[PDB]
């Protein structure tokens, strides 16, 4: 059960 | 704030293993926040991101679900599950 | 050479959960080197790059401390305490 | 006790 | 297709600990697909992108591998092995 | 035994 996150902030 | 945030594109729906599956999100009607991409299935996902743009590969066929959540709340319609082919 | 990079903004001394907090920092003077932002606190941060600036959103309110570190180094006056207000 | 960073290569 | 990627540069034979080791990627032959870059050594490593750029920092003498990784294989090459030199 | 890793997408 493998999880990959990539994150950004919006502004 | 995560209701005004959408998203779509081929790469919600299907994918091939090893070929990288794109969609967009769309970030006009959307306030400022957090936005989170994860990939879950039976292996790991590189993600990039490029409104905006995503693309992201997997290596192994499987079900995997796509989740995009703004300030941890999934937006409408996340997670997407996506059946991913063998290359 | 961490202590050529300065750190300015309203990210560094107050947030609100859920809103992007900002600040930037001041690369002009700093040799080359690797630069690290870290959010520590009672939940977990997105952080962004976009001289450079920094966007950072936390989903709880509670008192967090955001360093800037280069080559490991805190700079002048990190680790920053900025207490983060319920949204 | 959570962290969270993000890194960058200043030339 | 990770045979069609190709990398070089003076950071995948010699860095020196606190200063940025660079090289670059060859992407005009590629196909599409995950591109991973990955530093195995005695410490730490920021890395970052910037045919593309690639420039790490590494905090402390001894021997690295480089790995340049498509779509989960080694480029040719691959992993590079760099001693690192004390600052 | 470190590793670090930062990854992309090449379309």
């Amino acid at each position: 059960l493998f999880k990959s996150a990539t994150t950004t902030v919006m502004n | 704030g995560a209701h005004k945030v959408r998203a779509g594109g081929p790469g919600l729906e299907r994918a091939e293993a090893g070929v990288p599956a794109e969609f967009s999100i769309w970030t006009r009607e959307a306030g400022a926040g957090g936005l989170a991409i994860a990939v879950e299935g039976p292996s790991k996902a590189e993600i990039s991101f490029e409104s905006c743009g995503v693309a992201y590969v997997v290596q192994e066929p499987g079900d995997y679900e796509v989740s995009v959540k703004f300030n941890e709340e999934h937006i409408p319609d996340s997670p997407f599950v996506v059946p991913v082919a063998s290359p």
